[PDB]
């Protein structure tokens, strides 16, 4: 919603992995933006879009 | 409120608050979450300990 | 070679940035209308747009 986000999560395939990280990306960034690796943040800036 | 002047009656139920009042909230945060240990990139690193 | 060594990049060392994502909590705190007491006295003058006490 505007202004609000959902904060979302990426679970791997195994419970850890070495050095793991994510590099967390979001197509058409003036609706939303992720940050971190585990957690996402999908913190929305545009009132419509996908 | 208006601050409108009554023609014959006076608004005496309504009036502007001076301070805050202060009450009592409820529980908050727990605790933090997970926090990663040790260096992964360091995992399996070859270190040479051989003596002279 | 040489006689004596070190660990550096490998080994038990302390120091590290901490990093991680969490879901955003909310903390909620009701502030009652009321018990804010009354000041001043029966307008007078009265200030605009006061929030009825």
């Amino acid at each position: 919603s505007r202004g609000s986000q959902y904060i979302l999560t990426a679970t791997l395939s195994p419970a850890n992995a070495p050095n793991q990280n994510i590099t967390w990306t979001s197509s058409n960034p003036n609706i939303a933006t992720v940050s971190g690796t585990s957690t996402q943040g999908t913190i929305n800036a545009l009132l419509a879009g996908f | 409120w208006y601050s409108p002047g009554g023609g014959y009656s006076q608004r005496t139920d309504n009036d502007t608050h001076t301070h805050t009042i202060s009450g009592s909230v409820s529980l908050g945060r727990d605790d933090i979450s997970r926090q990663p240990i040790n260096t992964l990139p360091p995992f399996r690193a070859a270190h040479i300990w051989r003596r002279i | 070679a040489g006689g004596t060594g070190g660990r550096v990049f490998n080994t038990i060392r302390t120091e590290n940035v901490p990093l991680m994502t969490v879901n955003g909590s909310s903390f909620s705190l009701s502030s009652n209308t009321h018990s804010h007491n009354m000041v001043f006295g029966r307008g007078d003058a009265s200030g605009h747009n006061s929030s009825p006490n």
